[PDB]
RNA sequence: CGCUGCUGCAGUUGAAACGCCCGUAGUUGGCCCCCCGCCGCCACGAGGAAACGGGAGCGCUCCAGGCAGGCCCGUUGGCCCCGCCGCGUGGGACCGCGCAGCGGGCGCGGCGCGCCGCCGCCGCAGCCCCGAGGAGAGCGGGCGGGGGCACCGGUACCGGCCGGGGACGGGUGAAACAGGAUGAUCCCGCCGAGACCGCCGGCCGCGCAGGCGCCUGCCAAGACCGCCUCUGUCAAUCAAGGGCGAAGGCCGGGGGCUAGAAGGCGAUCAGACACCACCGUAUUCCCGGCCGUAAACGGUGCCGCCCCGCGGCCGGCGCGCGCGUCCCGCCGGCCGCCCAGGGAAACCGGGAGGCUCCGGGCUCUGGGGGGAGUAUGGCCGCAAGGCUGAAACUUGAAGGCAUU
């Protein structure tokens, strides 16, 4: 069944910037979704999205710009320790300048940079690189 | 796909995304209730109730004419079926499938078509219980399946 | 079929090894 | 395919247990069939005393005449056969005159064109072989 | 490795066909790989043809035909040349020869 | 073209499955057909499968079939 | 409370008649003391009074019948011919 | 040594997807309510031996060391690590779960409440996310060698019988052994027996696989499609457990036309107890069981998502259009080619793509080649055998794919 939510959205995704695709559709919308994407708008990742309302699941047209080169989720979501942000930042992202591993935070969904300032870990995720 | 066959079928219906009585509704919330009772009365089957108001009235969807569902309106006055009519028609099927093996005793399809739909009716009475819905002590026997129907 | 032919030999001989088994205990 | 779900750390903990036993090296290292089998049963060396000078010849495609020693160990009474290494070294081992035997380096396989020979004598007579080669000291 | 993605026999939708007997060697072949040529030939030979026809009294009489289906098996028909061996390439050519 | 997902084509999008489509919806309508008998229009589901009886008529006035269904005796399809 | 696993009724029997007369006789001598269904009073209470002969407790319908079985297959075969060939001719 | 793989292995062909299906334990489960309790979770504390391992500072001549030292913080010897699955505090995104009506007044209950009782008491929007291109149930419509039972037709094969006619038939590659004036072969009529269902017959279809084609009924099904019908997560994959499973085999009944393991013959050959001819038993067929295996193959588990064009067929449905078994879709299935992409390549491309840029869930299997599927123990079967399954010991390759 549809174990994740997440992973098919970021995989329509880049499928679609492999095909060279402006704009895609996600089946399923999650709250979790969204979280993820906003991460990838205020990095410059991707560009608008719109969830259209079915009454059910939702959708959600996305729009891209070349610029996301990778998108993943770490399965199963997996705490990571404050200490163990950067062992997981030297394999899972290419560069200790560029890159993002997005994790759920108590604070909130945030990036490893941001939750590095924040002195906090938390369950990952996924990562957009 | 299926939970018993390799079919992945995708048939379904689409209900309408606005929750509106139609415009050329006529039928006040409590005339549509009658007219669930009075078929539930005559032992029309919760769903076959929807399609006569389908057809007959004007009423496509009865929870956006009305305020809920049919078992929901049923259940308020005390008519709905012990069973739920989901768990009912699965045991008439097995009823069906046991009657013929008793003069079809080589029907191994047949056989193998009722290990599917038994299977099947402990998975959704398990439900049923869990769900409060039916009585706990409620388990379905092969033997006394068929005067329980009744 | 040198590989069934040998599955052959082999539950021959095996055969024998329980008869003479059978002949003990 | 493998199983990712965060509360089966069970089944890959038993998986592994049980997969680790496929490989050779893991059951030659645990399973305790090779230390009962070993005539040198997990000792670097033994010690036992000669009872054969045997030729043994190499294997195709080396013709030779390898010289070796058969020695029963004196900690198992377990006979082996032992290649004793250098040129002209045969000479200096006497029969039943005692050596000690390593193995050759295989960790207990045979090694070279010499057929079935895992061990090699290191001392003869208290007396280190190579040391007898280099005539460093007398027999 | 594997020669033909057909595997030599058209099952498609099916796990068991059922049994043909090569008409030369007398074996027996599924009927998927099978040879399968239906031929009509004239029930006499085209030398003797208008001979009959001149001798036969019906006027309007029409010569029968012969309507068979003749089907080998892969060692009973290369050996016959009815189908032969072809380079990979042309092995992918399904179309009938002329 | 211009055409956007978020904006879909009106007349494309019916042929595409209801399920598919970017808002799921029903591809059935209610026809108000015409009784031969009554002046009194009445009102008919398209895809109806059940028996469905004209007002003032002991006939059935649909011929159930596979998908839409056909109407037997005289009727003014009036789609509304 | 399974008090034989494999032996049934005939573990009557000991250890003597062999093994193969003791499987035949497991299924005849199941069948020779089964109760079979009434064919007139519908109630599973037919008992075998003698070889060919059996009688129905409640119905008290006595019936011919196969030695071992109150319906032997051949006779079943005969019944649906003749009702079949009856039918044919009317 | 990503040759044990959590990171991070492989299973079309190299070692390896269980023959199939159901199914419990187990593991895994879409979306949804900010603000509440429990959980895990992350952060930070307490508190619990040092040595060790770090590590501040100090020149044992350096150094491994040591805790020294120098008129010096009250000179020092700081500080960390005791995974601590417990506890305290904060967070509350994620992760699971939560069944009751509340509120007022009596009421300050027997030092203040709370339970409990008590009144409708008149305050309260009092109470239902929804209806997954999840799943089940229904209705309608067609669909197909899907299944059981009964019925029945047709040749052919073989045996019998009447006639006719006359000498060789069979069989092969060439022969030969049988067959024949007791009239063979051949022709025709007729009858009996059992099997089997041609051509149509397929890049047709159905079925869970194994598999499935005479006619005429009878009985129960199943997928798919259509749908403004019902339910409301009922789901996914599955140790153990249940059912099924070609052929051959086995055990009882039958039945016995053909073919035909064995056996016997005639050839062949150097030999031939092989291939080929000939005769023929078990078997083949039915019923009630056992067995439990196949190159049970797509040598490719299952459920889920996206992915590139181009055609064919099958089933259902919708749209135009004169109007045609048109056309253009849609959905499910079976396929062919193939853009990327992948791969050691053959090839796959409805994946073997989206993967050293590696993480959707679940089960199974493999870890150089033998020894060896052997031995022994267990379980199972009437047996044959099945299933589970070594080690000693041996060897330096075995294997895949491609080029010449």
């Amino acid at each position: 069944v549809r174990i994740n939510v997440l992973r098919d959205a970021l995989k329509s995704i880049c499928n679609a910037q492999r095909i060279g695709k402006k704009q895609v559709i996600v089946r399923p919308s999650s709250k979790v979704i969204i979280e993820f994407l906003q991460l990838m708008q205020k990095n410059g990742y991707i560009s608008d999205f719109a969830v259209v309302d079915n009454h059910r699941s939702n959708r959600i047209v996305v729009n891209l710009i070349g610029r996301l080169n990778k998108a993943g989720v770490i399965s199963p979501r997996f705490d990571i320790p404050a200490n163990d942000i950067e062992k997981w930042v030297v394999n899972l992202l290419p560069s200790r300048l560029f890159g993002h591993i997005i994790l759920t935070t108590s604070q909130g969904i945030m990036d490893h940079i941001e939750a590095q300032h924040r002195q906090i870990g938390g369950k990952v995720i996924g990562y957009f690189y | 796909g299926r939970m018993h066959s390799k079919g992945k079928g995708i048939s379904r219906s689409a209900i309408p995304y606005t929750r509106a009585p139609a415009p050329w509704n006529k039928y006040t919330p409590e005339d549509v209730c009658e007219q669930i009772c009075k078929l539930a009365k005559k032992g029309t089957p919760p769903s076959r109730i929807g399609l006569i108001l389908r057809d007959q009235f004007a009423i496509g969807q009865v929870k956006n004419v009305t305020g809920s569902k049919i078992v929901r309106i049923l259940k308020a006055k005390g008519l709905a079926p012990e069973i739920p009519e989901d768990l009912y028609c699965m045991i008439k099927k097995a009823v069906a499938i046991r009657k013929h093996l008793e003069r079809s005793r080589r029907d191994k399809d047949s056989k193998f078509r009722l290990i599917l739909v038994e299977s099947r009716i402990h998975r959704l009475a398990r439900y049923y219980r869990q769900a409060r819905r039916l009585p706990p002590t409620f388990r379905y026997k092969s033997d006394q399946a068929a005067a329980l129907l009744a | 079929m040198r590989a069934k032919w040998a599955k052959k030999r082999m539950r021959k001989l095996k055969r024998k090894r329980r008869h003479m088994k059978a002949r003990s205990k | 395919s493998k199983t990712s779900g965060l509360y089966t750390a069970r089944k890959l903990r038993t998986v592994r247990r049980v997969n680790r036993w496929a490989d050779k090296k893991y059951r030659k290292a645990h399973l305790g069939t090779w230390l009962k089998a070993n005539p040198l049963e997990g000792a670097c060396m033994a010690r036992g005393i000669v009872t054969q000078k045997i030729g043994i010849s190499a294997k195709q495609p080396n013709s030779a005449v390898r010289k070796a020693v058969r020695v029963q160990l004196t900690k198992n009474s377990k006979k082996i056969t032992a290649f004793v290494p250098r040129d002209g070294s045969i000479t200096y081992i006497d029969n039943n005159d005692e050596v000690l035997v390593a193995g050759f380096g295989r960790a207990g396989r045979a090694v070279g064109d010499i057929p079935g020979c895992r061990f090699k004598v290191i001392k003869v007579a208290g007396i280190g072989l190579l040391a007898l080669f280099l005539r460093k000291r007398e027999k | 490795p594997v020669k033909r993605r057909n595997n030599g026999r058209s099952k498609y939708n099916c796990g068991h066909t059922n049994i043909v007997r090569c008409q030369n060697c007398h074996r027996c072949v599924p009927k998927d790989k099978v040879i399968k040529r239906f031929t009509i030939r004239n029930i006499v030979d085209n030398t003797i043809a208008d001979d009959v026809l001149n001798a036969c009294v019906i006027q309007g009489f029409a010569i029968p035909k012969l309507y068979n289906k003749v089907q080998y098996c892969v060692s009973c028909s290369i050996h016959n040349h009815i189908v032969r061996v072809r380079s990979r390439e042309d092995r992918k050519i399904r179309t009938p020869p002329k | 073209m211009n055409v956007d997902l978020l904006y879909p084509d009106p007349v494309e999008e019916q042929r595409k499955h209801k399920l598919k489509r970017l808002v799921q919806g029903p591809n059935s309508y209610f026809l108000e057909i015409k009784c031969a008998g009554c002046q009194d229009i009445v009102v008919v589901y398209s895809h109806a499968n059940t028996p469905v009886f004209c007002p003032g008529c002991t006939s059935q006035i649909s011929i159930p079939t596979g998908g839409k269904c056909a109407f037997t005796s005289q009727v003014e399809r009036y789609r509304q | 409370a399974k008090r034989t696993k494999k032996v049934g009724l005939t573990g009557k029997y000991g250890t003597r008649y062999g093994r193969a007369a003791r499987k035949q006789l497991l299924k005849i001598e199941t069948s020779q003391k089964a109760k079979y269904t009434c064919p007139f009073c519908a109630k599973d209470k037919v008992r075998r009074t003698a070889c060919g002969i059996w009688t129905c407790r409640s119905c008290s319908k006595t019936m011919a019948g196969g030695a071992y079985s109150l319906h032997t297959e051949p006779a079943n075969a005969a019944r649906a011919t003749i009702r079949r060939l009856r039918l044919a001719r009317e």
